[PDB]
RNA sequence: GAUGUCGGCUCAUCACAUCCUGGGGCUGAAGUAGGUCCCAAGGGUAUGGCUGUUCGCCAUUUAAAGUGGUACGCGAGCUGGGUUUAGAACGUCGUGAGACAGUUCGGUCCCUAUCUGCCGUGGGCGCUGGAGAACUGAGGGGGGCUGCUCCUAGUACGAGAGGACCGGAGUGGACGCAUCACUGGUGUUCGGGUUGUCAUGCCAAUGGCACUGCCCGGUAGCUAAAUGCGGAAGAGAUAAGUGCUGAAAGCAUCUAAGCACGAAACUUGCCCCGAGAUGAGUUCUCCCUGACCCUUUAAGGGUCCUGAAGGAACGUUGAAGACGACGACGUUGAUAGGCCGGGUGUGUAAGCGCAGCGAUGCGUUGAGCUAACCGGUACUAAUGAACCGUGAGGCUUAACCUU
RNA sequence: AAUUCCUUGUCGGGUAAGUUCCGACCUGCACGAAUGGCGUAAUGAUGGCCAGGCUGUCUCCACCCGAGACUCAGUGAAAUU
RNA sequence: CACAGGUGGUCAGGUAGAGAAUACCAAGGCGCUUGAGAGAACUCGGGUGAAGGAACUAGGCAAAAUGGUGCCGUAACUUC
RNA sequence: AGGACCGAACCGACUAAUGUUGAAAAAUUAGCGGAUGACUUGUGGCUGGGGGUGAAAGGCCAAUCAAACCGGGAGAUAGCU
């Protein structure tokens, strides 16, 4: 949900 | 990482056949104690090749 | 022509009048028995099979003894053979000394390199190291990538990776010859060659020339 | 009920519409240097400034800094600058919440590899009696780059300026392999200097700890920046191309018959692997020359005697090694440790004496100590045995012994 | 310009070379005066840029000391299917 | 969880030191409940490095470097 | 004298690496900020869910927050799988 898995 | 399939017990059978232990060919005999023994390494008893090495 | 078995004794330096140091690989090149000669008519292809230095009378197997018997020479540390170029003759039982080198003024020497064990990709193949700062994870010195993507789905053969490094037959080829001295049995060559000190050589004339 | 995205890094692989090198036709090709087209994919094919950039511009190189495909190759390999969450501003739009493909500062990248694949390394069995070796080479990989200078020759060519083809020699760049003699790095297993503190009763002398306390040197090994070598020549068949002879077609014509040249491509030549090459090959050497019983009577089973060549195991081990493996050796013995001698390194030990009030200096003294190195030495450990492996090796046919 | 789309605006400085930075110019796409304008010493784990020193960040990695990885004995998971 | 975490007050030795920092110690308490070998790649935590010295990179990230006391000396600018 | 300076305890959390089926459902290691103050801390008390508190992030209110948790309406409804 923050860009990249899993930022 | 892991696995799509379960292996078979056919090839954990596979895999396996090189996990059997090997036994001691044969035991060496001490010419005056006469117990068996590894082979360069003390009786039991503390002889090596018949001299009666420390058995404290 | 047919070469010559000798042993790696070491590396040293030669001092010419003219100031220049010539880093010279000394070989000990003893007698050469020839033990079997092969021709056309039974073994298809001439050569002939040699052995070199001594070997222990009690370590040589019944089977060993009986082909050194045969050729009626002293037992050595192993069995060589050399092709012949279709105008060499040799005796079983004739000795073939360092003199052979007398006049080739360029051999190549072959030899198992030294072992360097398992190596990575780095040392084997001179892969370029990643970054060592900057985020680098984990992969200072892995391969990286080893292939493409769906369109090969596979490694291709022969992609370079870490694995056994040395150890194996290795040839340097146009060595100058520096001296040779049958007194004493030796073999100067510029340069350095495969292997350890003490072991196996195999010194044969420049093929190139 | 998820197929991770721009760029970079690492690692690549193929195509040829060829950037360089190689071979040619034409030229408004004198030469040098070019233009254009054909053949050719063997190898080679920049570093930096700016920007997240690909790109591009610029600086300076190079024989050249090729064009593309590979999920605009490659995040279960790395990165996270860009894009694309939540914070916050500027410009702009909106009454406002907010918004913009406008800008700006900040902002978690997880996975121990089952299978395929790949790089290495073993076990099993097979190859038809068993065993120890040396080979043949079907097949498969590696390698294949190129500058500059000099001679030919200031010759050919050219009004001059300028300036060769062909051929030969030398010396470099990049790349690859090997090696440790040299030059060096490392050397927490060698020696020394030194700070603080604790301890060995104390002095003296040493040891522990403080990143090896901090440092100065340095053996062996490993190693590059160190020093040796390599790309080839040659051969076969060709590509584009050039030809000879020669008809169809009285001529002409490189082609239809026939014949000769022709490139870094192709097949060899060079290096490495290689008989699981089940098409399992070849050569040399070595070992085994018992006696019975049963029966569904055969490539049959069992008992007794026998246990070879050789192997394995165990032990001491190696410049061999993840483990297996591989090599050396096991008392008829230098395999390892120790020991002896030497070398190397460090740099004048301790004790004692002398000089000085003392810190210290000097003599004994290039002393003491000294790892992996060199040459020697059975002092220690590598034990007699035991174990595995057998007892002449199927059938058919042919030629031979008895051509 | 934390605001400028065109745009890496133009010129100068700095660099062998500067889409960033600094100083000017003003064609302000779309600054502007308490949702403040413009200056400002000091302050800042704040943004951008340039130097000296320093270095394995790098050219280009080499060796060494430790903990894992590897082997033996004991214990003994997981996602997935 | 026999878990590298969290948890208020009191006591405050010696040498060096400005010090409750830091190093080594006293009293006292501990060696952290798998070990034994080997000395590959690779990962982690460190040491050293020829010549060059930011050429790295989005960016000097990381690392290296500076580091104490006394005296001397100390710019633009400034709200002094 | 000082929301003064350097720096332990103490309170914080700027950078990097490790870890990411962790030793740990946010920590460790090396650096880093404040450290007489708008400081920090023990004990007890008060504020309750469209409400609290908030040097303001939609932060926090028992590992849960653009409307906590527990029970109930309740087998809400689901033209969708």
């Amino acid at each position: 949900x923050t860009x990249p898995f899993x930022x | 990482a892991v696995q799509q399939n379960k292996p078979t017990r056919s090839k954990r059978g596979m895999r396996r056949s090189h996990d059997a232990l090997t036994a001691v060919t044969s035991l060496s005999v001490d010419k005056t104690s006469g117990e068996k023994h590894l082979r360069h390494h003390i009786t039991a008893d503390g002889y090596y090749r018949g001299r009666k090495v420390i058995a404290k | 022509m047919i070469g010559l078995v000798g042993k790696k004794v070491g590396m040293t330096r030669i001092f010419t009048e003219d100031g220049v140091s010539i880093p010279v690989t000394v070989i000990e090149v003893e007698a050469n028995r020839v033990t079997q000669v092969k021709d056309l008519a039974n073994d298809g292809y001439r050569a002939i099979q040699v052995t070199t230095g001594a070997k222990k009378a009690n370590r040589v197997t019944k089977p060993e003894a009986g082909h050194f018997a045969k050729a009626g020479v002293e037992a050595g540390r192993g069995l060589w053979e050399f092709r012949l170029a279709e105008g060499e003759e040799f005796t079983v039982g004739q000795s073939i000394s360092v003199e052979l080198f007398a006049d080739v003024k360029k051999v190549d020497v072959t030899g198992t390199s030294k072992g360097k064990g398992f190596a990575g990709t780095v040392k084997r193949w001179n892969f370029r190291t990643q970054d060592a700062t900057h985020g680098n994870s984990l992969s200072h010195r892995v391969p990286g990538s080893i292939g493409q993507n769906q369109t090969p789905g596979k490694v291709f053969k022969g992609k370079k990776m870490a694995g056994q490094m040395g150890n194996e037959r290795v040839t340097v080829q146009s060595l100058d010859v520096v001296r040779v001295d049958a007194e004493r049995n030796l073999l100067l060559v510029k340069g350095a060659v495969p292997g350890a000190t003490g072991s196996d050589l195999i010194v044969k004339p420049a093929v190139k020339a």
